[PDB]
C-alpha cells in the first residue's frame, strides 16, 4: 500500500510543480531563474527595446517593481 | 528547379506546427494540414504522415529560420511526387533534378535562385539525403508507383 | 548513490564530485564537502558550519590550521542569527534585526591576503603569491599518486626556478558516478583473455587512483619561484635610488 | 497639488521558444548566466524582427536531392551492420556531414589546459555542438563587464625588485572608525603624494622632496647654496607593507587572466589600480580595507521617482525634489539599505544586508563565506520568513527552513 | 554614448550598451543567493548599481 501511495504522490507531484519558496532556493540556476524572473525580464527588455527610454536602467527597475504582480501570484 | 518557399505549407500553417510542442499533436496537425486522412485506413498516407513528421521532429533538433522550413518541406514534396511520377528506376534522373534544384537555393542569384542558407546546412543534407531515401527507394517505389 | 539504513533508516547520498549528505529520521543533517569543511544541521534547522578537516592526514601546515579553524552557529529561529569566534578571540554577532556587534604600522594581513596582479599591454598578466599559500598546494599535490609535480631550473633567469603541476582529469561531466564495483561478474565465470555506520571522520581510504597511462585531459598549473629578496639587497637599492635622485 | 501635477508632466505567456532551443541541447552544467541572458537578447530580437525560434524548423535543400531527417534516422541507424575497416566514415562523410567531416588532427580534448582556464574546459566536453558555441557566447558577454577595461588601459632582478617595492608603497583604498570607505579626497596638494612612487617615478619624487622643503624655508622665512638632498628615510617612509613573502609569481593569458581577475572581483570589495611608468604597465590590488574592529559598513538610500499620488507626492518624494517620474499608481518606491562587513581572522567573510521598503517589507540576509563556500539566511518582516540556503565550492545548492518548504511563519 | 544615438542603435546594440552589463551581474548574484523576492531584490540591485554602469557612459 505504501508504495502504491507513494506513486500517487509521485503522478500528484508531476502534475504540480512545487513552487513553494524554499523548494525554489535549491532549482538549478537555468530552473530557479525560468520560474522566477526570465517571462517578466523578457516582457520588461521588450517594452524597453520598443520604447527606448533615456534612462534604461530605471525604466527596466520600474518595470519590474510594477509588473511583479503579474509574475509573483501567477505561480 | 525553382524557389519553392511557401509552396505548399505558408507561415500560418508553420506557425500551426510551432505551437504543436508534442510528437502526437503536431502529426495531427501535419494529417490536418496535408489533407491527408486518417492513419489507420491507408498505409500510404500514414508513411507520408510518419515523413513529413519526424522530419519537423529533427529539423526541431538542429534550428534554423522559417522560410526554410517552408523550402525544405515543398522540395521534399516536389521530389517526393518526381521519384513516384514513373514506374520505372528513376534514382538518378531525380538526383541531378533536384542536384540542380539546389543551386536554386544555396547560391545568391535571383530570380533563380535566393542566398537563404548556409553551406554546412547544404552538406549536411548531401549527407542525409544520400544516406536514407535512395537507398530506400525501392520501398517507396513498391508502394506509390503502379 | 543512495546508502541507506532498513533498521534506524538512517540514510546517505553521494554525489559526482564525492559531496556527501547524511539524513537522520529525527531531522538532522550533515554534509560532507569532498575537500573540506562539515556542514551539521540540527533538528531545528539551525546551521553549524566546521573549517576542521574531517580526515586526519599528516598535514604539515597544523599551525595554519588552528589560524583557520572557526565555528559558524548559524540559526534562522533565533534572535541572534550569525555568531562565530575567530582563533584571534574576537566574537562576531549578528541580530536578527540586521545589526552586528563584535566583541574584541605594517600592514598584517593573515589570511585576508590581497592579490596582487601585474597587467600588461598585451592583456597578460602575472599575479604575485605568497609563499605559504603555495607551499600548502604543492603539499598536497605531492601527496596524491596521480599528481606529478616537475621542477628544472630556469634556462635564462639565474636563481629562479619555475615549478610545474600536472593532474588527470575528467574527459566528461564530473558528476557522471562510477559504480563501487566495475563488474558483478563471479571471477571465474569471466571469459578470461564491515566497520560500523560512523557517520564522524572515517578516513576516505583513497585507494591510489588507478595511474591513467596517457589520460586524455591534463589540468595543469605553472609557477615561478624567485629568489627571495633580502634586507641587504633591498638596503642597497634603496642607496643606488638615494645617489639617483641626488 | 499644482507642484504635484506639474511634477508629473515633467494572456501573460511570455515567447520562450527561441531562448529554450539554444539551451536544452546544451547540458545545465555548462549553462552559464552569461549564456542564459544572451539567449534572453536572442528571443527579443527574434520577437521584434519576428524571427521564428530556430528549432522548429526545416532548411536548405540538396545538390543531390531530398528532405531533412530519415538520416539523423540513418546515421543513427547506420552503426549496426555487417563487416570491415573501410566504409562507415566514408559513409560518414557522404553520411555524416562535410561540414562535420572538418575531423581536425585530434586536438580537441588531448589538451593541457590551465587551472583557471575553465572556458576551455567547456568548449571540449561541448566540442560536438553544432551552429552554436557557448564558450565563444560566454566570453563576449563577459567582456562587457567592467573588469575588461582593466586589460585595455589607456596608454600614454633589478625590474622586479622595483614592481614588488611599488606594491609596498602603495596606499590602499582605507575606511574609517564607522567602517564607512573613505572617499578619494581630491584635494589639490595632497593628490601630488599619491602619485610619487620612488620606485616608479623618482623624477616626481625629487620634485615632491624640493616642493615638500621649499615650503619648509617658506614657513620660517615669515616674519649658503642650498643643495636638496634626498635621504634614505625619505624612500623608507613611502613603504606601506612588506611582500618578502611573496616569491611565487603565475603567469596567465589574456584570456586566462580575464578569468582570475572575475574570480577575485566576488572575493574582495575594494579593487586599486596603479599605473608602472617604467613598464607601461597596471597594477592590481584586490583588498578589503577594515577598520580595528574588522567591519566594513555601507549605507544607500534611494527613493525611486514616481507618480505618486497627492499624499505620497508630499511625504517622501516632495523633500527630494526641492526630474522624471515613471508610472506605478500612486505607490512610492523609497528603498534604504545598510550593507555590513564582517571578517574575522579565521579568512571568513561575513556580508549582512538589510533591504527595506518604506511602503513593502524589510528583508534581512546574512551571508557567511568560508572556505569558498556560502551559507545564506534570508528574513522577511522581523519573523515572518525564515530559510537556510547553501551553495558550496563545487556549486551544489541546499535550501531548509524550520516553518516548512514555504518557510512562511 | 549620448542617449539620443543610443536611441538609433539596433535592438541588440542597445541592450548591450544599455542593461547587459548591469543584468549580467544582478542575474549572477540572483542565482548565487537565491532571495525570496527575486524580482523585487533583482530591481534593487539594478537601482542599488546604476551607477557603476551609468557614469560609464
Amino acid at each position: 500500500d505504501s508504495v502504491e501511495r507513494i506513486v500517487e504522490n509521485e503522478k500528484i507531484n508531476a502534475e504540480k510543480s512545487s513552487k513553494q519558496k524554499v523548494d525554489l532556493q535549491s532549482l538549478p540556476t537555468r530552473a530557479y531563474l525560468d520560474q522566477t524572473v526570465v517571462p517578466i525580464l523578457l516582457q520588461g527588455l521588450a517594452v524597453l527595446a520598443k520604447e527606448r527610454p533615456p534612462n534604461p536602467i530605471e525604466f527596466l527597475a520600474s518595470y519590474l517593481l510594477k509588473n511583479k504582480a503579474q509574475f509573483e501570484d501567477r505561480n | 528547379p525553382r524557389i519553392c518557399m511557401w509552396k505548399y505549407l505558408d507561415i500560418h500553417s508553420m506557425h500551426r506546427l510551432e505551437k504543436a510542442a508534442t510528437v502526437e499533436k503536431m502529426r495531427e496537425v501535419l494529417a490536418e494540414l496535408l489533407e491527408l486522412g486518417f492513419p489507420e485506413q491507408s498505409l500510404r498516407d500514414a508513411i507520408i504522415l510518419d515523413l513529413f513528421s519526424h522530419a519537423l521532429i529533427f529539423c526541431r533538433q538542429q534550428g534554423f529560420s522559417p522560410e526554410q522550413t517552408s523550402a525544405a518541406c515543398a522540395m521534399l514534396q516536389d521530389l517526393h511526387k518526381a521519384c513516384v511520377a514513373t514506374p520505372l528506376g528513376n534514382v538518378e534522373e531525380c538526383y541531378r533534378y533536384f542536384t540542380s534544384v539546389l543551386f536554386c537555393h544555396g547560391i545568391r542569384r535571383p530570380p533563380f535562385s535566393i542566398d537563404l542558407f548556409k553551406e554546412e546546412q547544404l552538406l549536411a543534407l548531401a549527407d542525409y539525403v544520400v544516406n536514407t531515401y535512395f537507398r530506400h527507394f525501392k520501398l517507396y517505389k513498391y508502394v506509390f508507383t503502379p | 548513490t543512495i546508502i541507506t539504513n532498513c533498521e534506524d533508516s538512517s540514510c546517505c547520498a553521494t554525489f559526482g564530485d564525492g559531496t556527501s549528505i547524511i539524513a537522520k529520521p529525527q531531522g538532522s543533517y550533515q554534509v560532507l564537502p569532498p575537500n573540506t569543511g562539515c556542514l551539521y544541521i540540527d533538528k531545528d534547522c539551525s546551521a553549524t558550519y566546521c573549517h576542521e578537516s574531517s580526515n586526519n592526514l599528516y598535514h604539515p601546515f597544523q599551525k595554519r590550521e588552528q589560524l583557520r579553524a572557526s565555528r559558524y552557529i548559524m540559526k534562522h529561529t533565533s534572535e541572534v542569527i550569525c555568531e562565530v569566534q575567530d582563533p584571534e578571540g574576537n566574537t562576531f554577532q549578528v541580530m536578527a534585526d540586521g545589526s552586528v556587534s563584535t566583541t574584541l604600522h605594517m600592514q598584517i594581513y593573515g589570511e585576508h591576503v590581497p592579490r596582487f596582479f601585474v597587467v600588461y599591454t598585451d592583456g597578460s598578466g602575472v599575479e604575485l603569491l605568497r609563499d605559504s599559500d603555495i607551499e600548502e598546494y604543492l603539499s598536497l599535490a605531492y601527496g596524491e599518486s596521480t599528481t606529478v609535480v616537475l621542477q628544472e631550473p630556469v634556462q635564462e633567469y639565474p636563481g629562479a626556478l619555475s615549478i610545474t603541476v600536472l593532474r588527470p582529469f575528467h574527459e566528461a561531466s564530473q558528476w557522471i558516478m562510477k559504480k563501487e564495483l566495475d563488474t558483478i561478474v563471479p571471477p571465474n565465470l569471466q571469459s578470461r583473455s564491515w566497520k560500523g555506520l560512523s557517520i564522524g571522520s572515517k578516513q576516505l581510504t583513497n585507494i591510489p587512483a588507478p595511474i591513467l597511462e596517457g589520460p586524455k585531459v591534463l589540468q595543469m598549473r605553472q609557477f615561478i619561484q624567485h629568489e627571495v629578496i633580502k634586507n641587504e639587497v633591498k638596503l642597497k637599492l634603496q642607496i643606488s635610488l638615494k645617489d639617483y635622485i641626488n | 497639488k499644482r507642484q504635484h501635477h506639474h511634477y508629473l508632466q515633467s494572456t501573460t505567456e511570455v515567447d520562450m521558444r527561441y531562448y529554450n532551443d539554444l539551451l536544452n541541447p546544451i547540458p545545465e552544467e555548462f549553462i552559464s548566466v552569461s549564456l542564459i541572458l544572451h539567449c534572453m537578447v536572442e528571443q527579443v530580437v527574434a520577437t521584434e524582427e519576428d524571427l521564428i525560434p530556430p528549432s522548429l524548423v526545416e532548411p536548405a535543400p540538396r545538390a543531390d536531392g531530398l528532405d531533412y531527417r530519415i538520416a539523423a534516422h540513418i546515421v543513427s541507424i547506420l552503426p549496426s551492420l555487417c563487416l570491415s575497416e573501410k566504409e562507415k566514415k566514408n559513409l560518414r562523410e557522404i553520411f555524416l556531414t562535410e561540414g562535420e567531416s572538418e575531423s581536425k588532427a585530434l586536438p580537441k580534448g588531448p589538451l593541457l589546459l590551465n587551472y583557471h582556464d575553465a572556458h576551455a574546459h567547456k568548449k571540449y566536453a561541448l566540442k560536438d555542438q553544432k551552429n552554436f558555441d557557448p564558450v565563444q557566447v560566454e566570453q563576449e558577454m563577459q567582456s562587457k563587464l567592467p573588469l575588461w577595461e582593466f586589460l585595455q588601459f589607456p596608454l600614454p632582478e633589478v625590474e622586479r625588485a622595483f614592481k614588488v617595492f611599488t606594491f609596498e608603497s602603495l596606499k590602499l583604498s582605507e575606511v574609517d572608525e564607522e567602517g564607512r570607505l573613505k572617499p578619494t579626497e581630491t584635494t589639490s596638494d595632497t593628490d601630488v603624494e599619491n602619485f610619487n612612487i620612488p620606485w616608479d617615478n623618482p623624477a616626481r619624487f625629487a620634485k615632491l622632496i624640493r616642493q615638500r622643503y621649499i615650503h619648509r624655508m617658506s614657513m620660517q622665512k615669515a616674519p649658503k647654496k642650498m643643495v636638496v638632498e634626498a635621504d634614505i628615510e625619505d624612500i623608507k617612509k613611502t613603504q606601506q607593507r612588506s611582500l618578502m613573502d611573496w616569491s611565487f609569481t603565475e603567469y596567465f593569458q589574456p584570456k586566462v587572466l580575464l578569468q582570475v581577475l572575475q574570480e577575485a572581483h566576488q572575493q574582495y570589495r575594494c579593487v586599486d589600480s596603479y599605473y608602472h611608468t617604467q613598464d607601461n604597465s597596471l597594477l592590481l590590488v584586490f583588498h578589503n580595507p577594515m577598520n580595528l574592529q574588522r567591519l566594513q559598513c555601507e549605507h544607500w538610500n534611494i527613493a525611486l521617482h514616481s507618480n505618486v499620488g497627492f499624499r505620497n507626492y508630499l511625504e517622501l518624494v516632495a523633500k527630494s525634489i526641492e526630474f522624471r517620474g515613471y508610472n506605478m499608481g500612486d505607490i512610492p518606491i523609497q528603498i534604504s539599505g545598510t550593507n555590513y562587513y564582517l571578517y574575522p581572522s579565521d579568512g571568513g567573510q561575513i556580508e549582512v544586508e538589510k533591504t527595506r521598503f518604506e511602503r513593502g517589507s524589510t528583508f534581512i540576509k546574512v551571508k557567511v563565506k568560508k572556505d569558498k563556500h556560502n551559507f545564506i539566511i534570508h528574513l522577511k518582516d522581523p519573523s515572518k520568513f525564515g530559510s537556510f540556503s547553501a551553495t558550496l565550492e563545487n556549486g551544489i545548492c541546499l535550501s531548509i527552513s524550520y516553518y516548512g518548504s514555504n518557510g512562511m511563519a
